[PDB]
This record gives C-alpha cells, structure tokens and sequence, in this order.
C-alpha cells in the first residue's frame, strides 16, 4: 500500500538533535572495593571526610568502559544503543542471538557467527552515534583554585559533579596518591575552552572551542556527519529565483539584504543521485498500472484546478440542426451521427488521461475500446460506418498506439475489400483480421509505405490516403521545463532538460485569447472533411442516392469545418505552460519516449536492466548483454467524449490568458514534496552502499574486495544467510533513520554478493541504449572501516581475547597474573615432549599390568602426560569419551595442553590471596561443557590485590593465554601511595596528555593508538531556521 | 541532434546558423526512402561534382563549398552508414575527385538511385581520411583555396602527401558501335584452368547470333 | 573561451614505474568506483581547524598526492593510439565502461595477462577519446581535476593561486551575491562552491567567476594581512585571530572605521609557497579546485615556458610562451611579513607578533621534524620493499626549508589594489 505513496511522500526525518548532556559514551566501572580501611592509616588519607567528588572513586579493580545514554539529556534518543558488561560477567548471548539456527546453551555458541556478531557490534555502535551538539554553558569561577575561569556551565541542573569530576584539574590536595602526582602533571593554561567566534552584538558564541572529558571517536564521525550534512546547504536567492522563474514571472519572493548571521539549511545534492533512486522506483514497479490510475485522476484533478476549459454539448445541438425538408426518405443521417452524441447527464472528466500519458510516456502506451469498433467490415450503404470512423480520424493523432494511422489505413483496407484492396506477399495475417491484431512495422506490408504499389484509379482512395497522411500527419516540437538546480534531470532518452511534444508549439500574439483557424487539427479535421467529401463524389454512390442527400452530406462537412471550438490553440500554446508548470508540482519525475511522425524506422522496442551480474562479465556492455528489465502495458480509454472534446470547444467570454494564470497559479504554489524525497533517497543509496560494503566483508566478487579480520571464526554461506544479515540491518536501519518504506528489495532479491546498475532499451533495429550510475560519497562506510581496524588493536578492551590459551598444572606460591607470561615456565609446540595429533589413534592396555599408551601419528606409544597440541574441534567428536580419557590424568597428572580457541570472552574471577585452595570445579564444568557450538566463556581465577606486602601461599591453577591483553584494566586503587600487591596499574600516559604533555597540539589522534578519553571538541553554535521564515512570500 | 545536425561554414549572409531535419522522408525515386538529411547531402554533392568538372584560372564562383558536414549527429549511427559515406564523398570532391563516367548536367533521377546502387556495395574508400567532429582536414595540395580563408573546424595534416596529376576532359558523349581495340600485353603468366574457372563466371554465352551473310 | 584539453602524466626521479599498491586504491576504493575521490577528500579534512591523520595517509597532502599516483596508473589503459576499454589489467586494474567508468578487480584471465607498461612525462590530449569526446559535459568535468593533478605536478614545488584582481567584480548581482555569507567561514562557501559546479561549472563570464575571484583575492588579503580594519577592501575582510598555529577561520567582516580605495588597473599573478608543511593547509587545496573550474568554464593565460622544466614546456593546455614567473615563500616568514607590516600600520603592540612568532615557529620546527622522520621510515620501507613501492607524498628535499624569496615579493602583491 505505500508504494504510490513512495510516490507520494516520505517518512518524518531527524537531522538535527541537540546533546543536551555529555558525547562520549564512555564511563569507568570500578568494581572491586578495596581492602580498605586499614587501621595504622589515618583516616586522613582520603575525601569521604571533607567531602568534595573525586573524579575517579577507589577501587581494586576499576577499568574504563563504553555506556551509552548514562550523563547527556536529548527531546530525542537514537535507537538502541549497545553497552556491555565487566569481564566478570557475561553479554555473550549477542551471539547466540539474532543469527544462531540451533542454540540451547547458556554459556556457549557456533564460533561461526562469530565475525558476524562481532561486526553487528561495531555497526551498531557506529549506529548509535550520531547526535548534534548544542554548544555548552559556561560561568566565571569565583574560587582561585582555577584562573577563575568561565567553567563550562550546564544551563540544566546538577552540572557540580562534572566540575568536580572532568577537573582533577580543578582537584588539588596536600597528598600523594595515585590521583594525586598523576594530576601533578597537567597544567592550568590549557584548561576549558580554547576559544569561540563573537560578533552581532548582544549574541552569545557562532561556535566555540573547549576542553571535555571525551573520546575522538564520536568526534571524528558526528563531525563528518556534520560536514556531509553541510555538503547541502543553500541561501535565499536561488531559492528566490526558484520560485520565480517558477513562479511565471509573477508572484515573488525577496531575498534578504540585511547582515547575514547563520541561516542554515542543508538539502540540494548532485543530479545523479535522485536520477538512481527512482530509477530504482521504475524498477520495483514492473508490471501493474493500477497504481497508476490514482496519479491519472489526480493529474486530471490538479489541471481541471488551472484550466478555463468548459465541456459543452450545446454547440453540437445547435450545429447539427441543418435540415428543412418534406420528409419521404430512408433516412435521416442527422440523427445517425447523433447516435454517438446521444442529446450533458454526466459527463465530467477523462478526457486529459492519454495526454498525461505523453508526458510518462517512456512506459504505457495509449490506446480505445475495441468494444468502440464496429467490428462488421463495412459498406458505403451504411454511413455509420463512415460516421464511427471518421470519429476515430479524430482521435488518432490524440492516439499514443504505435500503429495509428496504420490502423486508419487499415480500417479502410477492411471496408473496400474486393471493391479495392492492396498489395501483399503474406498470409501470416490477410487483409480479413481487425484491430488490436496489427502491431509491428514488420507486420506493415511494403505497400504500406509504398503508394507505388496500386494505380491511383484502380483504388485512388487509399492512394490520396497515404499521400495527404505523408504530407499532412501532424507535426511535433518540444519545451524546456523547470529550473536544474532546484529539480535536476531525469531526461536520459535525450539531452538533458528536454521535453517533447508530438505537436509543434506556437506563440500568441497577445495577452488576450486569440482567434485562430488554421490550425493543423483545424486544417487536419478539415482534410479528413475533404478527404470524405471526394470520397462521396463517386459516380456509383448515385443510382439512388438524391440530391437531397447530395447538399446533405456535402453541407455536412462543410458545418463540419464550420466549427469554432476553442480548444485546439487552447492546446497548441498555452496549454504546454500548463504541462510545464505542473511538472515540478507534479511528483514522481517523468519517462516519455521520443517521437516519430511518419518513422517505422527507429521505434524501441524492449527494455533491459540489470541489478546484478552472474558471469565473469563485468563491462556493463556485455554485462546487461543477457541481465534485462522489460515490461509493456496498455490503457484502453474512449474515443467518444474526447472526440467531442475536441468538438466542444466553449469558454468564459471574459477569460484573458495572463490574468487568469496569475489568479490561478498564486494559491497552488504550496510544494514540498521534493525536500523529502531527496533526504529519503539520499539516505537509500547510502543505506545501498552501506549494506553492499557490509557483505563486501563476507564475500568475494570482481568488485574491489578485501578483509582484515577474518581470523575471527565466520565463513560464507547460503544466500539464504546472506540476506538474513541483510535484513537484520535493514530493520536496524529503518529503526536508526526513523523511516518505514519498503527498501532493498532489488538488493533482497537475488544475488546480494555482486551489484550493477545499468539500464537500457532496444530499437526497432536493437542498437541498445544503457546507463549506469557512479556512487556519490559515503562516510558511513569509512567509519565503519576505521573502527573494524580500531577493534583490530583494541578487541580485549571489550573483554575480546585474540590468541588462545594453554591448560597445564600450575603450582607454585609466587603470585602473578596467569593473563602474564610464565617467569620460567612458558610451553609451545617446539618443546621436547611436545606433539601434535593427526587422527592416529591406538589405545593400548594396562592389563598385563603393563606400560600403557596411546598410539602418536607418529605410531610410538603414549601415556597421559607432557606438552601436547591439540585441535579441540577434535575433542567435540565424542567429548564424553575425551572427558572421561584425561579428567584425572590433567587434574594431578602433568600433561600440559597448548590448545587453540582463536579468540572469545572469557570470564573473571576473584578470591582472597591471604588463603590457597584449588580451581578444580570449574576446569571440569568448562572442560566438559564443550560440544562444536558449546563454549562458555574462559573463566580466570586471580585473586585480589592490597596495598603490602605479605608472606607467601600455595598456589594451583590451570590455564593460560597466548598473549598479551591486560589492556583493559584501566587502575586500580587510586587513594594509594601505591598499589602493592597484584600488579599495579596506573591512568595511562595514554590517555590525557592533552595536560599531562604540555606538547601536544590542541589536536591529535591515538590510532592506532589506545585512544584517549579526553578531549577538545568544536561545539556548534549555529542555527538551522525553518525554511518558510526567512522567505517572504509575497503575491 | 538525432534529427540532423549539419552546417556549411563558408559564411553566408544568413550568418551563423546551425540546422536540424524532421521525420519526414522521401518516398519517391524508387526504391528509397529518403531522410531529406541526406537527401540535401546528395544536392550538396552534386554541386561539388558540377564544381569538379571544369578548371580554370578563373572560374568566379563566389563560394567552391557551399556542402554541409555533420555538426551533430555521430552518436546514433556509425561510419558504415550510406550518411557517412556520403560525407566522405563530400570531402573528397571538395579536394576536386570526379566520376569516372561522363556526367550529365542535371544527372537523372534514375541515374541517381543507380548511383546509390552502385556505392552501397562492398568494397573500400579510396580515401583514408576519416573526418571528426573534433575537425575536419586540409588536404595534401588540392587546388582550392576554401582554406586559405577560414580555420573554423580546420586542421591540416601538414604530413600529407598523397596526391595525383592532372586531368580532365573537354567533350564527353556516346556512341553505339561496338569499336575496336587492340591488346598491350604484360610479363607475368598464370595458370590455366583457372583463368578457365573465372571465365566461367562473365560469357555471354549461350545466346543465338545473327548469322548474316556467308 | 577553451575549447583545447590536454593533460601530462607524470614522471619519477627515478623510479621505474608506476609506484602505486592496489592496497591504496582498496582502501578508497572500499566504496564505489569513483576515480575522482572528491567528497571524501574534501570531508576528510576534519574541518580543518584541524586535520584527519592516518598511517596510510596522515595528511591530504599524502591524500591527494596518491590520488595523483592512482590515477596516473588509471589512465595508462584506455588511451593510447589504440583506444580502448575492458581486459588488461593494470595491477588487476579494469574498468566497467565504454565511457570508461567503474573500477573493479581484472577478469581470471586477465589476472593473468601482463600489466600494461608505462611511462613517464607522457603529456596527451584530452580530446583524442571518442566515446567523452561525445559529452562535452562530463569531459569538462573530469578537466577540473586533471588540472588539479597537472599544475601541482607541473613544478618540483607546490600549488598556485593565479590571483586576479579587476574593478568589474563590483555589480549588482556581484554584491547581492556576496550578501549571501556575512559572517561566513571561507572553508564552508568553498564547499558550497564545489557543490555549485559539481553539479554544473558555471559559464565562461558566470557571475560565480568574479565572486570567486573576491573569494581568493581577499582571502589572500587576508593572508598577507593586505587589507585590514581600516585598510579595508570595499571595506571587507576575514578574520582569524588565533593565528600562530596550524588552523585558521578567516571569516567575511565588515569595517566601519576606514576604507581603502581601489584604483583602476586590473592585475593578477601565480603564487606558490615554498614550505611543504602545508599538507596542514586545506585552503590551497579549494583554491586549485576552483581554478579548474576557472579554467574549465574560461580560457585562462598561460606562464613562460622558462618559469617551468623544459622537459615541460610549450603546452598548449598550459605552458604559453609568456607569464609571471611564480611567486613563492615559506609561511614561517609569510606570517612574519604579515604581522610586521600590520604593525607598521600601527594597530597593535610589539608583544603582540612576538608572541606570534613564538607559537608559530614552535610549531614550524615540531612539524618539521615529524615530515623528516617520517621521511626516514617510508626510506627504511622502500628498503624493506623491492615490489610494493609508494611514495607517501611528493618526496622533498632539506633544501626547501629557507629562503621564501618573497621579500620584493610583498610590495609586488601589495601593489595589486
């Protein structure tokens, strides 16, 4: 049901908000208290006791994270962000979630959806992203501990925690902690704002520059969102000339002369862009026209709104009262004709519908009632042959059938039979079938173009006919419309911003209506009058014919000249304008095809078009060759009322052409169909793009194709897979923008892996005409690619761990982190007593009370124990077994076991040190659980640190990782000379040396760097007024 | 410019102007239809055939080019077309080639499409040149001087050299004896039965001849 | 105006062929098929109060000069004495056209087939191709930006502005135009500008011309310190007051406190700098999009052939006979000049530019050091590298951090009112 009405309008966009809180999304969980209070300590060591915010509270372990919509205020939210959990706990079901086709674990999934999942993660968050910023408060400090500086004032409630917290800055004690020494290193100069814009006095900032607790991340992409947006701005005096050379020359608007400040205002984009995406439109359309009967009515509507036209079957009465006479005949011809006037009740419109269809031509054809015919052959004994003919004379030029004086000639063809007939070297069709039965030139005899072909007395008729229609059928021109910067172009059959006509235009003379009679419907219909009269003046229409009838019917097309409807210059002048202005107001862009008069010679004939290829092809040249698009359609219509029309021609006897367009064109110039449009279909080409690059990360094709981190477990699949990601976006995505169309569809109907876009037709003798589009920008994309690149280096600071692990008996007292390297017990695959394992397998038997063993690939004979290498996938075959094969002989036996996950999350969990015990339940439950899609996520058994030293303890726990990842623990501890036990962490060098280093740049970017935290921003200060207020729109 | 884009530059009095063609074609001179475009085109060239006949120092026309050569138009149809060809033929009687069979003063309709049919066929141009929209050439030395007066659209290839003597004729007629002539021989041979083969192809024979007298 | 288009491609100081990686093509590639990469480039630039960095490209600079590099490969195909398009690649290279558009990954077979060979300083004609030679439209597009490649490869230096200042500027439309962005950053009316031709470049003697020129004029005014509060140009001028750094917002203002005359004499000139540390700089990079258009809508005049290389001389496109030889400097003595002689007008305090001059050089030295280092690290890759050569930017040479020469050269482009 919304397809016309995505002709019609477009959903309500958000382009603007306004972050009335805080942009980063990014907050520390400090989540293990410390050991504290101690007793020797003096309370005197932290602010609990004098009570102002410390900008990070204490905490054994306290790390920085991402959260979304926890400190910002907006009248609008976007669309359901992600945020996760400490490494204590457990998000995982993201990934058991949306993709999975079989899941039953709580702990546990398919490493397949894995990059899938992972790549959701990052899209999402470059989803949720996106906000505007309404520049922020400020208000000049009164305590000396800052420059008494205008701080950053929020203008909402409760700003004084920030103040406390964004400034360890503004923080400072006699003490020496953490915190303490590390603040020691930032500087007071560089605090706050950097700077602002100033001027049209009593006016706050145009933009400003200050200092935030804040990423560069989101800077970075709503700030390219901000400038894409920017990329279409405008100023009132196009807009102006817009209407005007749209508004005819008459209704203005001015624009302003006065200061400008900041008017803002992005819309206008390239020509190609809303050329594609409805192009696309005409694609998802194939084959059905009742979609366009509601435009047809409301086209006749809007123009039966702007015309003088007035129908009028009066004229017609009057007309055909001819006759005095003593009555004693056959017949009365008056009455016949009538017989199609039928002497009002109720005729009100249908007659503008095929002339709509000259102008979305490219597609439908034109075309009446067979039911209209008289389907009976003919004979001159019977003029109501002669009668219904000549009223489809009248209508063929109006008519868009390719075959239309075709037809004409043959209606004739078909009456004189063996009296007169034609030429012809085929019986595939005779001389004996009808209409809607004769289509091709290449079913149109050589004769047909050929008046050679007869003597001009063996059937002059027909030769005069084809001669006066070579000569005469009417001519065509064309008109200019609109203006290209405000409407663009979607004439691709032609140079660009043309419109044809298969009439000639001709100007008037003056302001007035005009009187006019020569006209080539005027002189058309009077040909085809003449043509009549000589017909009748044959010798055999008299061995009973009378004179009576003679001055009857020559009278009658004499009258029949003698009409003075007011239509046909109405039509040949001025009417255009009307086209020509109904246009823009008009929505959904035209198609119309070119146009012959007398040509059979370069008729198209099909159209083709692909979205996307199946061979090796890759030139659109050869790529369309066999990929194609082709739909065809008639509407049938009456040749009744609209030959009248032409035959009822009255107007208002005081309309005058210049005043009543002025009057009629004034209140219908209400139009913002367009603005809408193009942000809808922006966004879906983007939303193309986007998408297609998306899958570009799963699959090969001849487009440019690369990946990075695949290593990340996700193979390819079915198309059935393929698109199911694709809809998941595609409903992420009308949630993010807000919209509810119908999308994707050529992109979620066949093969999504590989795209192309080219569109084209075929003539009457092939030569083929194409087009393809070339892709506007995308930022979008960037982003996405920066952050997979970002996550390339910074996965474990969201809990993802790269590298694998390594089960081994670890029993010792010194204590260090199993996330650190072994000090002297590190184990690989190049270790004596290491091997790995083909599918060689030979248990041998301890009975005999012998040496029992197990057979290698290599084929010696193995107990349980050493430095092994093992693909666990294997193990997933009948785990049971496995399990029950080395539980034990791990547990207390010594086997050592490097083994591969590749990567996942894991699991956190502490303990008091000041105690020893074994982490033996959960190494079983974690082993045994496995199964090929069972995999809880790695537990890890630390325990908590203090701040001393200690006598040491027993030690025993089991696995290890590969490499490197402690990153994410952000400090701990703060409210500390130091941090002694565990390790100690502190707030990196890497994260404020906006302060700490008094070098650095008011800018500078941490990639792939571990980024910092805060940072300056740009805060807007502009203002993006409504479009109407500025305008003075003016009569 | 699908309707016929052609110009003559040599100024006239009308004065910059350029020209398009309707969708009307003729369907007299059996058996062709006619796009006045081209049929225009043949008019032009028989004017440069009437030019090519005579040659002497001074022959006062105001104007030797008067013909039209395609200012829009070459994105619809290729060079193989009879337009194209014609366009050719226009260039090169503008450098002053002529027909090799006496030529009429108004050359008949029937001699035209005969014309027609005879250039349709298959074969090659004489004449290497193929022209450009992006300009039209100078030829090597042609005796004309069309080109020491405008540049518009004009670039010669200074490297031409492909040129001929001079010739032409001062009476141009016909006879109906069959008259003699008398063989010139040459060096090389050939082979027998084959000269037979190709013969095969070109008697006249079977017909019956008028014996006569003996 | 012009209806000549030509264009060079470009030479080495030694390498023997093409020095691009498809690893650049793909990750601009990673959309679409564009050879001009023009909206990202221009969005990349963070704004321009500061700049978007990266590893494969830390600075437009770097961004457009593989742009060059890129396109340079592109073009080696279908243009030869035998035109062509589809089935040979250039690093597995093809394009998806007859127009020559589309950019995708060589056929199998012709993944296997030879690369087409190169070679440098190989100046053409760009009017030989059929197919554009069709659409003047898209080819003028095109033209803009192979400009854009050509002059800045022209010279072993940097790009130019051709200035141009002349009295017909002033009309009434011209004014009313002008009233469309008081209080207007530069960097914003240049997108809408990039806009406003992209669509369509405006006509030869268009209006949107004669602004423009106020555009760059009075921007490089500005950048002088030419005009000011009192010594103002039809009293107007952009301001930017956090000068001594990498960034600046000169913004359109009004004075109402003295004004500066115009005499008659129209005059113009070519500028370039002499310190490549403008990879900061955005404003240069507008300015040649602009002239493009400049030259693609008019026929502009050409420069001595003796103020370019010989090997580069004589072109019709660009290299005429005659011209001002270029006018060049460093920006650490641009702004020195600038502040000196504004405080010779007397509106300031001596602190003041000194305190300029601090930041400024500060920054100059630390940006420096960064090109030179990272100079080192693309020369230990090269090492590194027998068959994936690149050069991040235009390599450069120490002996382009001195002299400006543009001591004369400020009473010369002072004297242009």
């Amino acid at each position: 049901n919304k397809k016309t009405a995505q002709l019609l309008h477009a959903d309500t966009p958000r382009l603007v908000t306004w972050d009335a809180g805080l942009c980063t999304s990014f907050k520390i969980v400090p989540i293990v208290p410390a050991q504290v209070p101690q007793d020797v300590l003096a309370y005197t060591f932290f602010t609990s006791s004098y009570a102002i915010q410390s900008p990070f509270p204490e905490a054994a372990v306290s790390r920085i994270v991402v959260h979304t919509r926890w400190a910002s205020n907006v009248d609008f939210d976007r669309d359901s962000s992600v945020i996760m959990a400490p490494p204590t706990e457990n998000n995982i079901h993201l990934f058991k979630q949306l993709l999975n086709t079989e899941t039953l674990s709580v702990r546990g999934a398919n490493p397949l959806m894995f990059r899938a999942n992972v790549l959701h993660m990052l899209l999402e968050f470059v989803l949720d992203n996106l906000y505007l910023n309404r520049h922020t408060g400020f208000s000049q400090d009164h305590t000396p501990f800052t420059e008494g500086a205008n701080l950053r004032s929020l203008p909402g409630p409760d700003a004084e925690k920030w103040y406390s917290i964004m400034y360890p800055t503004r923080m400072g004690t006699p003490n020496v902690s953490k915190i303490c020494n590390f603040v020691a290193s930032c500087v007071r100069n560089r605090v706050g704002r950097f700077d602002r814009a100033q001027m049209m006095n009593g006016a706050m900032s145009e933009w400003v520059d200050v200092f935030e607790t804040s990423d560069a991340l989101t800077v970075s992409i709503r700030g390219r969102w901000m400038a894409r947006l920017a990329r279409m701005n405008i100023n009132p005096t196009e807009i102006e000339w817009a209407l005007t050379e749209c508004a005819q020359g008459y209704v203005t608007v001015t624009s302003p002369y006065a200061p400008s400040v900041n008017r803002l205002m992005p819309y206008r984009i390239s020509n190609a862009e809303r050329q594609i995406s409805q192009i696309i439109r005409i694609m998802n359309i194939g084959n059905n026209a009742t979609v366009i009967q509601p435009v047809l009515q409301d086209i006749s509507v809007l123009l039966q709104r702007i015309s003088p036209l007035q129908i009028d079957p009066t004229i017609i009465s009057n007309t055909m009262s001819t006759v005095s006479e003593s009555t004693t005949q056959t017949l009365s011809p008056a009455s016949s004709i009538l017989g199609k006037l039928r002497p009002s009740n109720s005729d009100f419109s249908s007659f503008r519908v095929a002339l709509a269809g000259w102008l979305y031509n490219g597609v439908v054809t034109t075309v009446i009632d067979d039911s209209s015919y008289p389907k009976d052959g003919g004979s001159v004994t019977s003029l109501e042959n002669l009668w219904d003919f000549f009223i489809l004379a009248l209508a063929l030029p109006l008519t868009t059938d390719p075959c239309a004086p075709v037809k004409a000639f043959m209606t004739l063809a078909n009456m004189m039979v063996g009296f007169e007939t034609i030429p012809m070297d085929n019986q595939i069709y005779t001389q004996s079938r009808r209409a809607s039965a004769f289509s091709t030139p290449h079913t149109w005899p050589r004769c047909f173009m050929n008046i050679q072909l007869i003597s001009p007395i063996d059937a002059p008729i027909l030769r005069q006919w084809a001669e006066i229609i070579h000569r005469y059928w009417p001519n065509p021109s064309q008109i200019r419309y609109g203006a290209p910067n405000v409407f663009g172009s979607a004439n691709l059959f032609t140079p660009p911003e043309v419109l044809l006509l298969p009439i000639d235009h001709q100007p008037a003379n003056v302001t007035t209506p005009t009187l006019d009679f020569t006209n080539e419907l005027t002189n058309w219909r009077a040909r085809v009058c003449e043509l009549m009269k000589n017909l009748v003046d044959n010798q055999r229409y008299q061995p009973g014919w009378t004179q009576s009838l003679v001055s009857s019917m020559r009278g009658t097309l004499d009258k029949l000249k003698l009409i003075k409807s007011m239509t046909p210059m109405y039509l040949q002048q001025l009417a255009p304008v009307e086209l020509a202005v109904i246009a823009p107001m008009l929505p959904f862009p035209p198609f119309q095809v070119p146009y012959v008069r007398l040509d059979r010679d370069r008729v198209p004939t099909m159209v083709g078009v692909t979205r996307q290829s199946r061979d090796t092809i890759t030139q659109p040249a050869l790529s369309l060759s066999t990929t194609n698009t082709t739909v065809g359609v008639p509407l049938a219509l009456d040749a009744r009322a609209i030959t009248v029309a032409l035959l009822s021609g009255k107007y208002p006897p005081d309309l005058v052409t210049n005043v009543w367009y002025a009057d009629a064109i004034y209140p219908m110039y209400a139009d913002t169909e367009v603005f809408s449009n193009l942000q809808r279909d922006m966004i879906t080409c983007e939303a193309v793009q986007t998408l297609v690059t998306l899958v570009a990360q799963i699959s090969e094709t001849q487009y440019p194709v690369d990946r990075y981190l695949d290593w990340i477990p996700s193979l390819r699949a079915s198309a059935a897979t393929a698109a199911t990601f694709a809809e998941w976006v595609n409903t992420s995505m009308k949630t993010a923008f807000d919209l509810s169309d119908m999308l994707l569809e050529p992109l979620l109907s066949g093969d999504p892996r590989m795209t192309q876009l080219a569109i084209q037709y075929q003539q009457y003798n092939g030569r083929t005409f194409n087009v393809i589009p070339e892709m506007p920008g995308s930022v979008i994309a960037d982003c996405v690619q920066l952050t997979a690149e970002v996550f390339n280096h910074e996965y474990n600071l969201f809990g993802i761990a790269r590298g694998d692990i390594i089960i081994g008996r670890v029993q010792s007292t010194h204590l260090w982190s199993p996330l650190a390297p072994p000090p002297d017990l590190v184990f690989d695959r190049d270790t004596p007593g290491v091997h790995i394992f083909g599918r060689d397998c030979r248990i041998s038997f301890g009975m005999n009370g012998a040496a029992p063993m197990i057979r290698d690939e290599t084929g010696m004979m193995v107990p349980f124990e050493g430095n092994w290498i093992f693909p666990l996938a294997l193990w997933q075959m009948n785990t049971r077994y496995f399990n029950q094969q080395f539980d034990a002989w791990i547990k207390t036996g010594e086997l050592r076991i490097r083994i591969e996950m590749g990567a996942y999350p894991y699991m956190l969990h502490y303990y008091d040190p000041r105690q020893y015990a074994n982490a033996w339940n959960l190494t079983s439950a974690w082993l045994e659980e496995i199964t090929p899609t069972s995999i809880p996520s790695v537990p890890f058994m630390v325990p908590i640190s203090s701040d001393h030293d200690i006598s040491s303890a027993p030690a025993v726990q089991y696995i290890i990782s590969t490499e490197y990842n402690d990153r994410s623990l952000f400090c701990t501890n703060s409210s500390s000379p130091q941090t002694i036990a565990g390790p100690d962490k502190h707030i990196p060098v890497e994260r404020y040396n906006i302060l700490t280093n008094p070098d650095a740049p008011p800018t500078q970017i941490q990639l792939p760097e571990v980024v910092d935290l805060y940072n300056v921003v740009t805060r807007y200060a502009y203002e993006t007024p409504p479009i109407t207020a500025v305008v003075m729109g003016v009569p | 410019s699908s309707a016929g884009v052609l110009v003559h530059y040599d100024k006239p009095t009308n004065g910059h102007h350029y020209l398009l063609g309707t969708l009307t074609q003729m369907v007299s001179a059996p058996p062709y239809i006619i796009n006045a475009t081209d049929a225009m085109l043949l008019e032009s060239c028989l004017e440069q055939f009437s030019a090519n006949v005579r040659a002497r120092p001074a022959q006062p026309v105001t104007r030797l080019d008067q013909c039209y050569h395609l200012r829009w138009g070459a994105q619809y149809v290729g060079e193989d077309s009879l337009t194209y060809r014609l366009g050719v033929l226009s260039l090169l009687a503008t450098n002053g080639y002529q027909l090799a069979r006496p030529i009429p003063r108004q050359l008949t309709n029937r001699w035209l499409s005969s014309f027609v049919s005879q250039i349709m066929s298959d074969g090659v141009n004489e004449t290497p040149l193929w022209p450009q929209e992006r300009y039209v050439q100078i030829a090597y030395d042609s005796p004309s001087v069309v080109d020491g007066a405008t540049q518009y659209g004009y670039v010669r290839k200074n490297q031409l050299r492909l040129g001929m003597r001079i010739s032409a004729l001062q009476s141009l007629s016909d006879t109906p004896s069959p008259v003699q002539w008398l063989p010139q021989y040459t060096i090389d041979q050939a082979a027998m039965d084959e000269g037979d083969l190709m013969v095969s192809r070109l008697t006249q024979l079977p017909l019956r001849p008028d014996y006569g007298n003996i | 105006a012009r209806a000549a288009f030509l264009f060079k491609t470009v030479g080495f100081g030694g390498l023997q062929n093409v020095p691009i990686n498809d690893e650049l093509s793909s990750h601009l590639l990673r959309a679409g098929n564009s050879p001009w990469q023009l909206t990202q480039f221009l969005d990349w630039i963070s704004l321009g109060r500061g700049l978007a960095t990266s590893a494969l490209v830390p600075t437009a600079g770097s961004r457009y000069y593989q742009m060059s590099c890129l396109l340079s490969g592109t073009l080696q195909i279908p243009f030869r004495p035998n035109h062509r398009w589809g089935d040979i690649r250039f690093l597995r290279l093809v394009w998806s056209a007859p127009t020559l558009d589309g950019l995708v990954v060589a056929p199998p077979q012709v993944l296997a087939q030879p690369a087409l060979q190169a070679q440098a300083d190989r100046v053409y004609d760009c009017d030989d191709y059929p197919f554009l030679a069709r659409d003047p439209r898209f080819k003028h597009r095109v033209y803009q930006q192979l400009s854009a490649v050509t002059l800045l490869n022209l010279t072993g230096f940097g790009p130019i502005s051709y200035v141009r200042v002349d009295e017909d500027m002033w009309s009434g439309d011209v004014n009313q135009l002008l009233m469309n962005y008081f209080g207007h950053t530069f960097a914003e009316i240049a997108y809408t500008l990039c806009q406003a031709s992209a669509n369509r470049p405006w006509e030869h003697d268009g209006t949107y011309a004669r602004m423009t020129q106020i555009i760059l004029s009075l921007f490089w005014l500005s950048y002088v310190g030419v005009i000011h509060q009192q010594n103002t140009y039809r009293t107007f001028y952009f301001q930017c007051n956090r000068r001594g750094d990498a960034a600046e917002v000169w913004i359109l203002s009004c004075s109402l406190n003295h004004s500066a005359q115009i005499r008659p004499g129209n005059r113009s000139l070519f500028v370039m700098p002499t310190s490549p540390d403008w990879n900061m700089d955005v404003n240069l990079i507008l300015s040649s999009t602009l002239t493009g258009c400049l030259c693609s809508g008019s026929q502009l005049p050409l420069i001595d052939n003796n103020s370019v290389p010989a090997v580069s001389r004589n072109i019709h496109g660009w290299t005429g006979r005659a011209g001002n030889q270029l006018h060049g400097f460093q920006v650490r003595r641009m702004v020195t000049e600038f502040c000196d002689r504004l405080r010779r007008d007397g509106v300031m305090t001596q602190a003041q530019q000194n305190q300029i001059e601090a930041l400024a050089d500060q920054t100059q030295q630390f940006k420096r050091d960064k090109l030179e280092a990272w100079a080192r690290e693309d020369d230990q890759y090269n090492q590194a590298n027998p068959n994936s050569t690149m050069f991040r930017t235009k390599p450069f040479t120490n002996a382009q951090w001195g002299r400006g020469n543009t001591g004369a050269t400020s009473a010369a482009i002072a004297a242009l009112i």
